[PDB]
Protein backbone atom coordinates (compact mmCIF):
# COMPACT_ATOMS: atom_id res chain seq x y z
CA UNK A 1 0.00 0.00 0.00
CA UNK A 2 0.78 3.69 0.37
CA UNK A 3 2.11 5.08 3.63
CA UNK A 4 2.49 8.31 5.60
CA UNK A 5 4.32 9.72 8.61
CA UNK A 6 2.95 12.70 10.55
CA UNK A 7 4.04 14.73 13.56
CA UNK A 8 1.29 16.71 15.42
CA UNK A 9 2.25 19.58 17.84
CA UNK A 10 -0.22 21.20 20.21
CA UNK A 11 0.96 24.22 22.22
CA UNK A 12 -1.56 25.55 24.74
CA UNK A 13 -1.15 28.74 26.81
CA UNK A 14 -2.80 28.71 30.25
CA UNK A 15 -2.32 32.08 31.97
CA UNK A 16 -2.17 31.71 35.75
CA UNK A 17 -1.30 28.00 35.52
CA UNK A 18 2.28 27.97 34.32
CA UNK A 19 4.00 27.90 30.98
CA UNK A 20 2.26 26.73 27.83
CA UNK A 21 1.89 22.93 27.53
CA UNK A 22 3.68 21.44 24.54
CA UNK A 23 2.65 18.01 23.24
CA UNK A 24 4.07 16.05 20.28
CA UNK A 25 2.74 12.82 18.76
CA UNK A 26 4.24 10.95 15.81
CA UNK A 27 2.15 8.55 13.66
CA UNK A 28 2.95 6.10 10.90
CA UNK A 29 -0.43 5.74 9.11
CA UNK A 30 -2.91 5.15 12.01
CA UNK A 31 -0.33 3.87 14.55
CA UNK A 32 1.04 6.17 17.22
CA UNK A 33 4.80 5.54 17.49
CA UNK A 34 6.24 8.33 19.63
CA UNK A 35 5.18 11.05 22.11
CA UNK A 36 6.51 14.11 24.00
CA UNK A 37 4.64 16.13 26.66
CA UNK A 38 6.11 19.13 28.51
CA UNK A 39 4.14 18.31 31.66
CA UNK A 40 5.65 14.80 32.06
CA UNK A 41 7.72 14.32 35.24
CA UNK A 42 10.75 14.11 32.93
CA UNK A 43 9.85 15.63 29.58
CA UNK A 44 11.28 13.34 26.90
CA UNK A 45 10.46 11.60 23.64
CA UNK A 46 8.92 8.26 24.56
CA UNK A 47 8.33 5.09 22.46
CA UNK A 48 4.66 4.07 21.85
CA UNK A 49 5.25 1.12 19.52
CA UNK A 50 7.55 -1.91 19.89
CA UNK A 51 9.35 -1.43 16.53
CA UNK A 52 10.66 2.04 17.53
CA UNK A 53 12.19 0.65 20.77
CA UNK A 54 15.13 -0.76 18.81
CA UNK A 55 16.38 2.79 18.02
CA UNK A 56 19.75 3.61 19.62
CA UNK A 57 20.35 5.97 22.62
CA UNK A 58 21.49 8.82 20.33
CA UNK A 59 18.10 8.77 18.53
CA UNK A 60 16.19 9.54 21.77
CA UNK A 61 18.53 12.33 22.87
CA UNK A 62 18.45 14.02 19.48
CA UNK A 63 14.65 13.68 19.27
CA UNK A 64 14.10 14.91 22.81
CA UNK A 65 16.30 17.96 22.15
CA UNK A 66 14.30 18.85 19.03
CA UNK A 67 11.17 18.65 21.23
CA UNK A 68 12.62 20.70 24.09
CA UNK A 69 13.78 23.40 21.65
CA UNK A 70 10.34 23.31 20.00
CA UNK A 71 8.62 23.73 23.41
CA UNK A 72 10.37 27.09 23.76
CA UNK A 73 9.81 28.16 20.13
CA UNK A 74 6.11 27.28 20.25
CA UNK A 75 5.79 29.20 23.52
CA UNK A 76 7.56 32.11 21.78
CA UNK A 77 4.98 31.57 19.01
CA UNK A 78 1.92 31.95 21.26
CA UNK A 79 3.28 35.24 22.58
CA UNK A 80 3.81 36.36 19.01
CA UNK A 81 0.24 35.40 17.91
CA UNK A 82 -0.85 37.62 20.82
CA UNK A 83 0.96 40.66 19.42
CA UNK A 84 0.02 39.89 15.75
CA UNK A 85 -3.69 39.63 16.63
CA UNK A 86 -3.81 42.46 19.25
CA UNK A 87 -5.17 40.05 21.86
CA UNK A 88 -4.76 40.14 25.66
CA UNK A 89 -2.52 38.06 27.91
CA UNK A 90 -5.48 36.81 29.94
CA UNK A 91 -6.85 34.26 27.43
CA UNK A 92 -5.77 30.70 26.72
CA UNK A 93 -4.80 30.07 23.09
CA UNK A 94 -3.74 27.05 21.02
CA UNK A 95 -1.14 26.65 18.23
CA UNK A 96 -1.08 23.38 16.34
CA UNK A 97 1.24 22.01 13.74
CA UNK A 98 0.95 19.06 11.42
CA UNK A 99 3.90 18.24 9.16
CA UNK A 100 5.02 15.06 7.36
CA UNK A 101 5.23 12.96 4.19
CA UNK A 102 3.22 10.56 2.06
CA UNK A 103 5.01 7.79 0.18
CA UNK A 104 3.87 5.56 -2.66
CA UNK A 105 4.27 1.77 -2.63
CA UNK A 106 7.70 2.15 -4.28
CA UNK A 107 8.62 4.29 -1.23
CA UNK A 108 9.25 7.73 -2.75
CA UNK A 109 7.56 11.03 -1.88
CA UNK A 110 4.00 11.63 -3.10
CA UNK A 111 3.28 14.82 -1.10
CA UNK A 112 4.64 16.88 1.83
CA UNK A 113 3.11 19.08 4.55
CA UNK A 114 4.00 21.78 7.06
CA UNK A 115 1.04 23.75 8.27
CA UNK A 116 -0.04 25.56 11.38
CA UNK A 117 -3.32 26.61 12.98
CA UNK A 118 -4.06 29.28 15.64
CA UNK A 119 -7.12 28.65 17.81
CA UNK A 120 -8.40 25.95 15.40
CA UNK A 121 -8.44 28.18 12.30
CA UNK A 122 -5.80 28.06 9.55
CA UNK A 123 -2.72 30.25 9.93
CA UNK A 124 -0.04 29.18 7.40
CA UNK A 125 0.48 26.14 5.16
CA UNK A 126 3.43 24.96 3.01
CA UNK A 127 2.03 24.54 -0.51
CA UNK A 128 2.25 21.20 -2.35
CA UNK A 129 5.26 22.58 -4.30
CA UNK A 130 7.29 22.78 -1.06
CA UNK A 131 8.73 26.23 -1.86
CA UNK A 132 5.81 28.57 -1.27
CA UNK A 133 3.44 29.44 1.55
CA UNK A 134 -0.23 30.09 1.93
CA UNK A 135 -0.87 32.64 4.75
CA UNK A 136 -4.52 32.79 5.90
CA UNK A 137 -4.72 36.45 6.96
CA UNK A 138 -2.57 39.52 7.47
CA UNK A 139 -1.05 38.20 10.72
CA UNK A 140 0.22 34.99 9.07
CA UNK A 141 1.61 37.10 6.16
CA UNK A 142 4.18 38.49 8.66
CA UNK A 143 5.23 34.92 9.45
CA UNK A 144 5.34 34.16 5.70
CA UNK A 145 7.61 37.15 5.13
CA UNK A 146 9.88 35.92 7.95
CA UNK A 147 9.87 32.31 6.60
CA UNK A 148 10.75 33.30 2.99
CA UNK A 149 13.46 35.61 4.30
CA UNK A 150 15.17 32.66 6.07
CA UNK A 151 14.81 29.93 3.39
CA UNK A 152 12.43 27.79 5.48
CA UNK A 153 10.40 26.18 2.67
CA UNK A 154 13.75 25.01 1.30
CA UNK A 155 14.66 23.31 4.60
CA UNK A 156 11.25 21.61 4.78
CA UNK A 157 11.76 20.27 1.23
CA UNK A 158 15.23 18.95 2.14
CA UNK A 159 13.58 17.23 5.14
CA UNK A 160 10.34 16.19 3.46
CA UNK A 161 12.34 14.68 0.58
CA UNK A 162 15.30 13.25 2.47
CA UNK A 163 14.95 12.41 6.16
CA UNK A 164 11.16 12.09 6.27
CA UNK A 165 11.03 9.41 3.54
CA UNK A 166 14.19 7.58 4.72
CA UNK A 167 13.07 7.23 8.35
CA UNK A 168 9.57 6.36 7.16
CA UNK A 169 11.11 3.55 5.05
CA UNK A 170 13.19 2.30 8.01
CA UNK A 171 10.07 2.40 10.27
CA UNK A 172 7.89 0.36 7.84
CA UNK A 173 10.66 -2.23 7.67
CA UNK A 174 11.22 -2.59 11.41
CA UNK A 175 7.47 -2.59 12.00
CA UNK A 176 6.67 -4.61 8.88
CA UNK A 177 4.77 -7.25 10.83
CA UNK A 178 2.08 -4.70 11.86
CA UNK A 179 2.59 -1.51 9.78
CA UNK A 180 2.37 -3.42 6.46
CA UNK A 181 -0.51 -5.68 7.53
CA UNK A 182 -4.05 -4.61 6.73
CA UNK A 183 -6.74 -6.22 8.97
CA UNK A 184 -10.09 -6.71 7.19
CA UNK A 185 -13.34 -5.66 8.89
CA UNK A 186 -15.57 -8.27 10.49
CA UNK A 187 -19.02 -7.48 9.13
CA UNK A 188 -22.63 -8.30 10.03
CA UNK A 189 -26.09 -6.71 9.64
CA UNK A 190 -28.29 -6.34 12.74
CA UNK A 191 -32.09 -6.04 12.74
CA UNK A 192 -33.87 -3.86 15.36
CA UNK A 193 -37.68 -3.51 14.91
CA UNK A 194 -38.87 0.01 15.85
CA UNK A 195 -42.55 0.59 14.92
CA UNK A 196 -44.89 -2.21 13.91
CA UNK A 197 -43.82 -1.21 10.43
CA UNK A 198 -40.31 0.25 10.56
CA UNK A 199 -36.95 -1.41 11.19
CA UNK A 200 -33.33 -0.42 11.77
CA UNK A 201 -30.77 -2.27 9.71
CA UNK A 202 -27.28 -1.45 10.97
CA UNK A 203 -24.20 -2.54 9.09
CA UNK A 204 -21.19 -3.17 11.28
CA UNK A 205 -17.50 -3.25 10.50
CA UNK A 206 -15.17 -4.22 13.35
CA UNK A 207 -11.48 -5.08 13.90
CA UNK A 208 -9.98 -3.43 10.85
CA UNK A 209 -6.68 -1.71 10.19
CA UNK A 210 -6.09 0.87 8.84
CA UNK A 211 -8.94 3.31 9.69
CA UNK A 212 -9.92 4.23 6.11
CA UNK A 213 -13.15 2.42 5.19
CA UNK A 214 -16.24 2.88 2.98
CA UNK A 215 -19.65 1.76 4.27
CA UNK A 216 -22.66 2.41 2.12
CA UNK A 217 -26.31 1.31 2.05
CA UNK A 218 -28.10 0.79 -1.27
CA UNK A 219 -31.82 0.50 -1.98
CA UNK A 220 -32.74 -1.39 -5.18
CA UNK A 221 -29.03 -0.79 -5.98
CA UNK A 222 -29.12 3.00 -5.42
CA UNK A 223 -27.12 5.17 -3.00
CA UNK A 224 -29.10 6.19 0.08
CA UNK A 225 -26.64 8.88 1.21
CA UNK A 226 -29.33 11.08 2.79
CA UNK A 227 -31.32 8.26 4.48
CA UNK A 228 -28.10 6.66 5.85
CA UNK A 229 -26.87 7.42 9.40
CA UNK A 230 -23.08 7.17 9.55
CA UNK A 231 -20.95 7.27 12.75
CA UNK A 232 -17.35 8.49 12.73
CA UNK A 233 -14.69 5.76 12.54
CA UNK A 234 -13.63 4.95 16.09
CA UNK A 235 -10.63 3.26 17.73
CA UNK A 236 -11.22 -0.06 19.49
CA UNK A 237 -8.15 0.16 21.71
CA UNK A 238 -6.31 -2.83 20.22
CA UNK A 239 -5.01 -0.78 17.23
CA UNK A 240 -8.15 -1.56 15.23
CA UNK A 241 -11.15 0.54 14.31
CA UNK A 242 -14.94 0.23 14.13
CA UNK A 243 -17.69 1.86 12.10
CA UNK A 244 -21.40 1.51 11.40
CA UNK A 245 -23.85 2.78 8.77
CA UNK A 246 -27.61 2.44 9.44
CA UNK A 247 -30.90 2.77 7.55
CA UNK A 248 -34.48 2.92 8.76
CA UNK A 249 -36.47 0.77 6.35
CA UNK A 250 -40.15 -0.26 6.22
CA UNK A 251 -40.93 -3.77 7.51
CA UNK A 252 -41.12 -6.51 4.88
CA UNK A 253 -38.65 -4.52 2.72
CA UNK A 254 -35.26 -5.60 4.28
CA UNK A 255 -34.20 -7.43 1.08
CA UNK A 256 -34.16 -4.38 -1.20
CA UNK A 257 -31.22 -3.11 0.84
CA UNK A 258 -27.59 -4.16 0.63
CA UNK A 259 -24.57 -3.00 2.62
CA UNK A 260 -21.33 -2.22 0.80
CA UNK A 261 -17.92 -2.57 2.43
CA UNK A 262 -14.70 -1.18 0.99
CA UNK A 263 -11.39 -1.49 2.78
CA UNK A 264 -7.76 -2.22 1.86
CA UNK A 265 -7.63 -5.61 3.65
CA UNK A 266 -10.42 -7.01 1.47
CA UNK A 267 -9.62 -8.52 -1.95
CA UNK A 268 -13.17 -7.68 -3.13
CA UNK A 269 -15.66 -5.01 -1.99
CA UNK A 270 -18.25 -6.74 0.18
CA UNK A 271 -21.98 -6.94 -0.48
CA UNK A 272 -24.01 -8.10 2.57
CA UNK A 273 -27.73 -8.39 3.45
CA UNK A 274 -29.77 -9.05 6.60
CA UNK A 275 -29.99 -12.85 7.06
CA UNK A 276 -32.61 -14.48 9.37
CA UNK B 1 -13.90 29.79 17.55
CA UNK B 2 -15.22 26.77 19.48
CA UNK B 3 -16.35 23.21 18.47
CA UNK B 4 -18.42 20.78 20.56
CA UNK B 5 -17.27 17.17 21.10
CA UNK B 6 -18.95 14.20 19.51
CA UNK B 7 -19.40 11.28 21.92
CA UNK B 8 -19.47 7.51 21.38
CA UNK B 9 -19.57 4.92 24.16
CA UNK B 10 -19.03 1.32 23.17
CA UNK B 11 -17.14 -1.89 24.00
CA UNK B 12 -13.74 -2.88 22.50
CA UNK B 13 -15.20 -6.33 21.69
CA UNK B 14 -18.85 -7.39 21.24
CA UNK B 15 -20.57 -7.35 24.67
CA UNK B 16 -21.04 -10.69 26.48
CA UNK B 17 -22.13 -11.10 30.12
CA UNK B 18 -19.35 -12.29 32.43
CA UNK B 19 -16.49 -11.87 29.93
CA UNK B 20 -13.99 -9.10 30.67
CA UNK B 21 -13.78 -6.38 28.04
CA UNK B 22 -12.82 -2.75 27.48
CA UNK B 23 -15.24 0.16 27.83
CA UNK B 24 -14.49 3.13 25.55
CA UNK B 25 -15.55 6.78 25.32
CA UNK B 26 -14.28 8.44 22.15
CA UNK B 27 -14.69 12.18 22.22
CA UNK B 28 -13.85 13.81 18.95
CA UNK B 29 -14.26 16.79 16.61
CA UNK B 30 -13.80 19.23 19.52
CA UNK B 31 -11.96 22.53 20.06
CA UNK B 32 -10.47 23.84 22.48
CA UNK B 33 -8.47 20.86 23.72
CA UNK B 34 -9.41 20.94 27.42
CA UNK B 35 -12.10 18.37 28.21
CA UNK B 36 -13.46 16.38 31.11
CA UNK B 37 -14.47 12.76 30.61
CA UNK B 38 -15.79 10.23 33.13
CA UNK B 39 -16.96 6.66 32.68
CA UNK B 40 -19.89 5.87 34.95
CA UNK B 41 -21.01 2.53 36.40
CA UNK B 42 -24.64 2.67 37.59
CA UNK B 43 -24.14 6.41 38.12
CA UNK B 44 -20.87 6.25 40.11
CA UNK B 45 -17.58 7.50 38.60
CA UNK B 46 -15.11 4.76 37.62
CA UNK B 47 -11.66 5.27 39.12
CA UNK B 48 -8.28 5.19 37.37
CA UNK B 49 -9.69 5.47 33.81
CA UNK B 50 -7.05 5.94 31.09
CA UNK B 51 -6.94 8.12 28.01
CA UNK B 52 -4.95 8.31 24.79
CA UNK B 53 -2.53 11.12 24.13
CA UNK B 54 -3.85 14.19 22.47
CA UNK B 55 -3.97 14.40 18.72
CA UNK B 56 -6.19 16.12 16.19
CA UNK B 57 -7.81 15.54 12.81
CA UNK B 58 -7.04 17.15 9.42
CA UNK B 59 -9.53 19.90 10.35
CA UNK B 60 -7.47 20.57 13.49
CA UNK B 61 -10.17 19.27 15.84
CA UNK B 62 -8.93 17.13 18.75
CA UNK B 63 -9.91 13.58 19.61
CA UNK B 64 -9.40 11.47 22.71
CA UNK B 65 -10.04 7.90 23.78
CA UNK B 66 -10.99 7.16 27.41
CA UNK B 67 -11.12 3.51 28.48
CA UNK B 68 -11.40 1.11 31.38
CA UNK B 69 -11.34 -2.62 32.08
CA UNK B 70 -14.88 -3.97 32.63
CA UNK B 71 -17.04 -7.09 32.89
CA UNK B 72 -20.56 -6.37 31.55
CA UNK B 73 -23.51 -7.99 33.28
CA UNK B 74 -27.31 -7.70 32.93
CA UNK B 75 -28.15 -5.09 35.55
CA UNK B 76 -24.99 -2.89 35.32
CA UNK B 77 -25.85 0.35 33.49
CA UNK B 78 -22.83 2.11 31.97
CA UNK B 79 -22.28 5.65 30.64
CA UNK B 80 -19.81 8.42 29.72
CA UNK B 81 -20.04 11.92 31.26
CA UNK B 82 -18.50 14.66 29.13
CA UNK B 83 -18.03 18.34 29.82
CA UNK B 84 -16.45 21.00 27.61
CA UNK B 85 -16.44 24.81 27.44
CA UNK B 86 -19.10 24.55 24.64
CA UNK B 87 -21.46 22.79 27.06
CA UNK B 88 -23.42 24.72 29.70
CA UNK B 89 -24.12 21.40 31.45
CA UNK B 90 -22.19 18.09 31.45
CA UNK B 91 -23.44 15.59 28.89
CA UNK B 92 -24.15 11.95 29.74
CA UNK B 93 -24.06 9.41 26.88
CA UNK B 94 -25.33 5.93 27.83
CA UNK B 95 -23.82 2.60 26.73
CA UNK B 96 -25.97 0.54 24.39
CA UNK B 97 -24.32 -2.73 23.31
CA UNK B 98 -25.94 -2.74 19.83
CA UNK B 99 -24.50 0.74 18.98
CA UNK C 1 12.41 11.18 12.60
CA UNK C 2 11.57 14.84 13.03
CA UNK C 3 12.89 17.83 11.12
CA UNK C 4 15.40 19.99 13.04
CA UNK C 5 14.32 22.85 15.31
CA UNK C 6 11.14 24.59 14.03
CA UNK C 7 11.12 28.33 13.16
CA UNK C 8 9.58 31.35 14.93
CA UNK C 9 6.26 32.87 13.82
Amino acid sequence: GSHSMRYFYTAMSRPGRGEPRFITVGYVDDTLFVRFDSDATSPRKEPRAPWIEQEGPEYWDRETQISKTNTQTYRENLRTALRYYNQSEAGSHIIQRMYGCDVGPDGRLLRGYDQDAYDGKDYIALNEDLSSWTAADTAAQITQRKWEAARVAEQDRAYLEGLCVESLRRYLENGKETLQRADPPKTHVTHHPISDHEVTLRCWALGFYPAEITLTWQRDGEDQTQDTELVETRPAGDRTFQKWAAVVVPSGEEQRYTCHVQHEGLPKPLTLRWEP
Amino acid sequence: IQRTPKIQVYSRHPAENGKSNFLNCYVSGFHPSDIEVDLLKNGERIEKVEHSDLSFSKDWSFYLLYYTEFTPTEKDEYACRVNHVTLSQPKIVKWDRDM
Amino acid sequence: EEAGAAFSF
